């Protein structure tokens, strides 16, 4: 029941191991490797958006 | 151009000519509640053109030592038609809403508002061991007003617009939902604001959902011929407001 | 594995193309690239904001309180002490989570018990090893009112035994809100006629600790003091809102004296001068 | 049993442990999660949104709403400075407050463009032109509109769209900048200068009011985390 | 992965169905649902019964008895104590097992032992650890009559051994009953001509447990006291019954005072008034 | 010798490993995942069942 | 042996365990099994059921 | 749980431990490498260069 | 799996090669093999350059400072202490590392901390276990100023708490140079004017360690002398440089005494005779 | 998870196990099996190279 997964590593130049051994999953360990993200919701909040070239408020 | 929007909701239409867009949230759209996400186990009630309609809040005037103006909104349309008695006559409550502004002036006035849109902006107080009166935080449709310096009223909120009575930086309250009303360019400010609570609904009159808050960074300012008196004019429109738990009327 | 964005190479432009000319009236953020502006050359970026994210940020070990009791005294009431918890009370994590206004995490608890011998007259004993007893009650169960209460006996309420010398105790904690996220500020009363109190102090209501010597009445005075370090993970967050400015006063109200926005210059145009 | 080996490192505790403890409530039934709108996933959502930089924070303007408006008038001769701060955002006391303050604030190492965004809050029939210059450091300040317009600079013009924004370029010898102050990375100045006046028609008002905004860009970065040095508490919050 | 039941959603109706009239006069619990007197919305109810189980409800470490015995005495039945095992001294553990009339389960039993140097002229000594030895004597065997009788010895009896200082002696115990389930009331006398003891005493005959110090007579007395805590696991439950109102009295029988059955109102109806 | 099985998680958004170390069934962890009822011999307890929408004592 | 590391909950008694300890009596042969009859694996199969609500407590 | 035996050379601190020990900053993101020349592998390669050697160390 | 050079055999020659004649004037070292000039065997070398390489020369556990603190006194400096971080107080690991002139590495760190009972009248107490605190402040974090100061809550500062009698503290610690390689020497100024400091001073900036007992004042004088061991693993290293022959003098500059070049012989000819 | 590599042993005359434990590349341990070098650009480090049996500034 074991998972692999990839370190973190620089640019330019792995593979630990991790087994879950409590029965609930409040006794995991945190979850470091989410890197992504959207801020299309608090930059550019509008309708009818804008195409960056044109005047916008033209 | 794109400068002229219009809208309709119900019975009620505004039509402006020098609008700028219109700021929609944090992307989401006003919609109804899923059976998904739903807690109670009763029918809801959906009005839906006697309810979801503009109604329009009192002016108020704005002269060169104007500080601001804030309002609480599930409260302000306590008054207001079927709105405010579908509030009186439920337990649950769950609505969005699209707040538009008003004012206007020429082109040889000069000034900026700032129109933000404040979600829990749970307010402090005068003193600072004290408890805060009702009629300080809400006054229903008549506004509050900000203060240029330390205010120590008794049972009243610190009305100090450098802090914004919350007390945080006031050029950092541009992370909500928000607009301008600069004069040489803008005319109103249209702000569409989806329902955002920790629960999928909530009692319309122990809970304050958010706060509209109308700022002046730039004063206004005018020759000695020009027009003195500058109205703001402030009106609400409820989205996809439904109901739940039907009982007599009251608040207590 | 998510990188930041290249830097694209641009050259000269002479057109009728406006990026820096836009209007931040609408609440829009521009987007506006340094390769619109001025000639820039191809740069493959390998940043990473990794150590940015909210799981990062707020997954560090926090003092929340200071918890002190003795081990024997004239009054029962210093032999044992308690505390309703909170996360207002330290400045530090307090400000930490106000960056949110509505957040979900698991919470993973350690304390820290240090023992330190009170100044009598009887110094010279030969004390063995003491054991404490952390005993947590969830919100409406019984309240022990001294150390031999028969309250303590922990046959429902979670409790932890730890003897001195070895690791930190630690243990972790599901999400325990009634709500679907923990309301970091609740603008609102208590009561439905708008009386009572006014803040987040209704939606507290997460229970209290207990904590006590398990050995009797020793011939020295001892003083206990326990540290609470709570560690928030699993974390997700919602509707930020921006820092506060001001000292906070008091744990139940949100209330303040105002502040100056920055810190003054004295002049506004910069110099090669004493600047 | 298994012959087992203790490591230094054991028996200790270090704040930045990410190991596994047992749940004080087992089978605790979580209450179901709610799709909320305003995710944060990461600060840098937060640290890309403009927000006012407070400028005219100068010997009591900052007890009041004055310390975000630049005064700006109509002038005498041309080229002069309106104002001027440098690029630190976290430790020049002009960018200090802000978001990107904070935020950077709760940072030791940062990397990436800038940009500032002006809004012209005058009347709708007056004009007007501004340098807004950028300066590498090396040389000094920038003394007059000559040795200011050789660096990264802007013409902005004040017409129908209100606002221009001025892109600082990442420039820099190493990757990251210290957000604390350091002579070796020091990072440069940002300067504006009147470009031609403003001119103005009659009956109408001629001091008005610019105001600045600052955000990152796309390719901004933070690295190495510390305790923000704005919160001192003595006592507790009783 | 076992869901509570959904609601379906229902409209206006008028016909001779009558799911609200029914007779409780046969025994039957009626099984409306909302959906059949009001109209209800359709509702994804995600909830558990998971932390309603009888086996989350019971598998709980519960303190059964206190054992107090010392280190050096005038007297030599103080320096070891016994316990004849039974779970019905403590009131909690004895009410959360009296819901039902059998049960069926294994057990885990564990001890925490506790040192307090006792007060006396020569309290400045140097005292090693002391080591404590808990033997379980099975219904029938020797019973030690002093702390150096050679019954002692643990040939054939389970024992074990705890040094001062580490994690405390745990072990598991199988399901030990002559029968096919713990009787938890016996309805019924000892003797075939109905007289003797009337209760559960007589199918008790679990046993009995032996506490001393391992160390000889040491030149300072000191107390130790021993918290036995039992946790049923594994565990099947039949025929369940109502919880007691009244308190209880003693172990051996289930006497009792007569209490009354709630709490008073003093009026009967309610109103807007000060209830 | 190993199991898999699923974590206690919420709703609307795992597999720990365990392994048996002891030669008797009394050494096992508690069996806290056994979610199954059946109220039908406490309610519901009689001969010739009702059909809650006829009067049932007709 | 193995180098190993202990985390902080070492040697801890939490009333919530659910670990694997020894038995005192290996190899101890359990009567068998009986169906008897109302056997309960839920609480909430007991609170479903009807009784009766002292409506009228009031003053003795 | 699992039942081990530690062995001499327990809870002692060798120089010459080649083990693994926790970070005390998780997830630092490291500079990126830059490709330097003049690499140094092996000492023997800087002890294959020719240098001077002093046979006239005679009295100052 | 890297042998060295095998020596192949060779026989007498009498030719126009000459691999004896060079010129080191164009700076290259002859690659003479000696089946060159004499007649060898053939010899198959099982000999490995393991031992000497970059990785196996500089990863052993070096003592870098050493720091003194106690845990009472009538000054509170003496009670905490403190150390800016360099490798350049001890001069074997920083002539070891001197062979290069920049270097990427981890670092492995390990404390070792020792407790003495100062001389006192009172010198017969029973105290217990001393918890030792060791907080890293990363450059421009805020300093603690006292033991009781309330900077020691390690929020979001790396900490490490070690309980007397276990086995020495160890953590990892990663790359964590603003450039791309650890400046061992930086011929260069502070200031762009050419003023300032010289040498390798600017590019230290590495953070600063804090020492206290968490404990609180005793009723007896304790000295504890923690000795911190780095471990530099995962070793790159470029540009090498001739070791250092004169002995140093302070640690922020470079500067010495001018030593001679090697020992003296006081002849220049062997022969047989004294010698 | 795991990685099977080859011991130090002598000549004319293994095969340990290793799993990594954590999250970083920083907790792993010494690379002590690089015994690669190249001495070319120590030794050797010029332009028109020199054939060591010719005069070689001939
Ligand atoms: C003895 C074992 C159990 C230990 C119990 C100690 C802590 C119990 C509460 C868990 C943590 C909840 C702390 C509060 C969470 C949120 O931050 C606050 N509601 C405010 O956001
Ligand atoms: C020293 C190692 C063995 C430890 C022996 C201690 C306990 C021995 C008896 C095991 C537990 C039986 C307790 C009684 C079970 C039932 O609850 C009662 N008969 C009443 O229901
Ligand atoms: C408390 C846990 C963290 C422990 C922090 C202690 C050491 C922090 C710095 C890590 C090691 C850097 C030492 C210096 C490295 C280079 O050798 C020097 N810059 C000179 O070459």
């Amino acid at each position: 029941g074991a998972q692999v997964s990839t370190q973190k590593t620089g640019a330019h130049e792995i593979h630990y191991t991790n087994i879950n051994y409590y029965k609930d999953a409040a006794s995991n360990s945190a979850n470091r490797q989410d890197f992504t993200q959207d801020p299309g919701k608090f930059t550019e909040p509008v309708k009818d958006i804008m195409v960056k070239s044109l005047p916008a408020l033209n | 151009s794109d400068r002229v929007r219009s809208i309709t909701l119900g019975n009620s239409t505004i039509t402006t000519q020098e609008s700028a867009n219109v700021v929609v949230g944090y992307g989401v759209w006003p919609d109804y509640l899923s059976d998904e996400e739903a807690t109670a186990e009763d029918q809801p009630t959906q009005p839906d053109v006697a309810t979801c309609r503009f109604y329009t809040l009192d002016s108020v005037s704005w002269m060169k030592e104007s500080q601001g103006w804030w309002w609480k909104f599930p409260d302000a349309l306590r008054d207001m038609g079927l709105f405010g008695q579908n509030m009186q006559y439920h337990y649950l409550g769950r609505s969005g809403y699209t707040i538009h502004v008003q004012c206007n002036a020429s082109k040889f006035h000069q000034g900026c508002l700032l129109v933000v849109c404040v979600p829990e902006a749970e307010m402090g107080a005068a003193n600072i061991n004290e408890k805060i009166n009702r009629e300080h935080l809400s006054n229903g449709e008549v506004a509050n007003t900000f203060s240029g310096t330390k205010s120590s009223n008794t049972n009243d909120v610190q009305q100090a617009v450098f802090n914004a009575g919350m007390g945080v930086a006031v050029g950092n309250l541009t992370i909500f939902p928000h607009q301008w009303i600069n004069l040489r360019t803008n005319n109103c400010a249209t702000i569409v604001m989806p329902y955002i609570n920790s629960v999928p609904m909530d009692n319309m009159f122990r809970h304050y959902n958010f706060t509209l808050m109308i700022i002046p960074f730039a004063k206004l300012d005018y020759a000695a011929g020009s027009s003195t008196y500058i109205p703001i004019t402030v009106t609400v429109a409820p989205m996809c407001a439904e109901y739940n738990g039907l009982r007599l009327a009251g608040h207590q | 594995v998510v990188r930041v964005a290249d830097t694209m190479p641009s050259g000269p432009s002479n057109s009728e193309s406006i990026p820096a000319l836009t209007a931040a009236e609408t609440g829009h953020t521009s987007q506006v690239v340094p390769s619109d502006t001025i000639q820039t050359r191809h740069v493959r970026n390998f940043h990473v904001r990794s150590e940015s994210s909210v799981e990062n940020f707020l997954s560090r070990s926090a003092c929340v309180y200071i918890v002190e009791y003795k081990t024997r005294d004239d009054t029962p009431d210093k032999m044992y002490d308690s505390w309703v918890i909170n996360t207002r009370q330290v400045a530090q994590l307090r400000r930490k989570l106000e960056f949110f206004t509505y957040v979900r995490f698991d919470v993973e608890v350690t304390f820290v018990i240090t023992s330190v011998q009170d100044d009598s007259t009887r110094q010279n004993t030969d004390t063995p090893a003491l054991t404490h007893q952390i005993m947590y009650v969830p919100p409406g169960g019984p309240i022990p009112q001294a150390v031999d209460d028969y309250n303590w006996q922990t046959s429902t309420n979670p409790s932890v035994f730890w003897t001195e010398g070895n690791a930190p105790p630690r243990m972790s904690i599901p999400f325990m809100s009634v709500g679907n996220a923990y309301s970091n500020f609740y603008d609102g009363w208590s009561h439905f006629s708008q009386t009572g109190v006014y803040g987040f102090n209704t939606l507290n209501n997460m229970g209290k600790l207990y904590f006590r010597h398990v050995n009797d009445k020793t011939i020295s005075p001892i003083t206990s003091k326990v540290r609470i370090y709570f560690k928030p993970k699993h974390v997700k967050a919602w509707v930020p809102r921006p820092p506060r400015l001001c000292e906070y006063t008091h744990k139940d109200n949100v209330d303040f004296e105002p502040k100056g926005v920055t810190t003054s210059r004295t002049q506004l145009t910069i110099s090669n001068s004493t600047h | 049993g298994l012959p087992v080996m203790n490591t230094p490192g054991s028996n200790q505790f270090l704040t930045s442990d990410d190991y596994q403890s047992p749940t004080a409530m087992p089978q605790f039934d979580v209450t179901p999660e709610m799709n909320i709108p305003g995710e944060v996933k990461n600060l840098m959502e937060i640290a890309e949104v403009d927000s006012v930089v407070p400028v005219n924070n100068v010997n009591e303007n900052v007890n009041s709403l004055e310390a975000y408006r630049i005064p700006v008038h109509s002038v005498t001769e041309t080229g002069a400075q309106v104002f001027g701060f440098t690029l630190q955002p976290g430790a020049d006391t002009v960018m200090e407050r802000t978001l990107l303050g904070e935020i950077l604030n709760y940072y030791a190492n940062w990397s990436g463009s800038i940009k500032l965004t002006f809004m012209y809050c005058g009347s709708a029939m007056a004009t007007g032109k501004f340098l807004l210059a950028y300066s590498p450091p090396g040389a000094g300040v920038p003394k007059n509109r000559r040795e200011a317009m050789l660096g990264t600079h802007i013409i902005w013009d004040i017409g129908l769209q209100s606002s221009c924004v001025l892109c600082v370029p990442w420039i820099s010898q190493t990757h990251y900048r210290f957000v604390s102050k350091d002579i070796y990375t020091d990072a440069g100045f940002i300067t504006c200068w009147y470009q031609t006046s403003i001119v103005v028609p009659a009956e109408v008002q001629n001091q008005s009011v610019i105001l600045c905004f600052v955000s990152a860009c796309n390719d901004f970065s933070v690295r190495l985390l510390r305790d923000s040095p704005f919160v001192r508490q003595t006592a507790f919050y009783q």
